């Protein structure tokens, strides 16, 4: 038997009980950094390193603007659940 | 930016 | 180190 | 072996659900920039070898009506099946244009004893949403 | 800047909402299995790596034992969560 | 430039907390099986090169004080940190010998902004506990 | 077998 709960993976965008950031020009910081690491890697790196590259990208390269002094200068890290039993490979 |  | 598919 | 067999007739099914307009009773916005998000992950996962669809605006109701439906096909000849939410959100919780819905009873339909053909097969599910209301003020 | 959540690593024996299965004379599954890969790839597999092979041997080597027919014949597979923005390894 | 920085003079500290007896009050029964455990897990990460220290039967303002001060100390020549948690459990907290505390406040000690001298270094906690009263029963 |  297999468990029924296994080989799910969950890439969510920020971590339990904050907020998500996302730019009404360029799109939403997660989905900028996800697509930007698959557009280079995502046919030659394993999964966790795909979303790992995505989680460091992420937290790096954003920082919210905002006139409000109260949600100006904010950062942001996504978070990666997995239940997966096996490395993922897009290709060969 | 906005919050999702 | 090398992780190769 | 330590990889998922990748050998199959097709990668798979990836389903979008671009979430931009709300019910006013919901106190949700436009979440302006969303159909941006849609069409890079459409184009970028088309790439990869992904059949896509893309959902918008869509109900509670239609969320899990949708995903309930794709878990009744055939994944005989997948490799694995992907999922992507965009919307706004609470902890544990999605918005569909008229409330919200557990993210749990979504992927629950795709659970081993709920659909066979995926079974021992990797189910992704990415998701860009709020998850609360704390801000990360940052360090250094 | 850097997000005050990252870097943060979470390997859960269980997934949420469910038990996590102990055996009284050789210990819980996850522990038996964490030590065991480490024992053996411990310093030549990434973190991410060790951990999906864990929990594919939770997953697939473990089977509960019981009289009550309630908790006959169950499974476990374990949750890894991670806000790492690098791949992380044990040497060098 | 991939790959966390391990040149430091020392791997990291290793706490392990093995919880076996509960009070009465508590209604815990006793975990066997988990010396068993303990004492693997300490062999391992020692292995590793943890300095590792195991702590039995701890309360929960025991365990909170333990990570708290271990979070003050000065890990400036430790590549990162570890803590494993042995014990009963429900969703979001962990049992100590005379009740519960949230996981979130035993982790939060090392958030980036409490702990300068691990920012950027991995945080490592390991968890044997129940998360709910949810069996699974597997399938073919 | 025991729970946690």
């Amino acid at each position: 038997k297999i468990p029924v709960e296994a080989d799910f993976l969950f890439a969510y965008s920020t971590v339990p009980g904050y907020y998500s950031w996302r730019s009404p020009g360029r799109g939403s910081w997660f989905v900028q950094a996800l697509c930007s690491i698959l557009e280079e890697h995502g046919k030659d790196l394993e999964i966790m390193q795909i979303l790992t590259r995505v989680n460091d990208r992420v937290a790096r390269h954003f920082e919210s603007q905002s006139d409000d002094p109260h949600f100006h200068e904010k950062k942001q890290i996504p978070c990666v659940v997995s239940m997966l039993t096996k490395e993922l490979y897009f290709s060969q | 930016e906005s919050m999702x | 180190q090398g992780h190769g598919e | 072996t330590y990889q998922y067999n990748m050998n199959f007739e097709k990668l798979g099914k990836c389903i979008i659900i671009n979430n931009k307009n709300f019910d006013k009773v919901t106190g949700m916005g436009v979440r302006n920039g969303t159909d941006k998000d849609a069409e890079a992950l459409f184009k970028c996962f088309r790439s990869l070898g992904f059949d896509v669809i893309v959902y918008n605006d869509c109900s509670c109701a239609k969320m899990q009506d949708l995903l309930k439906k794709a878990s009744e096909e055939d994944h005989t000849n997948a490799a694995c099946f992907a999922c992507i939410l965009l919307s706004h959100g609470e902890e544990n919780v999605i918005y569909g244009k008229d409330g919200v819905t557990p993210i749990k009873d979504l992927t629950a339909h795709f659970r081993g004893d709920r659909c066979k053909t995926l079974l021992e097969k990797p189910k992704l599910f990415f998701i860009q949403a709020c998850r609360g209301t704390e801000l990360d003020d940052g360090i250094q």
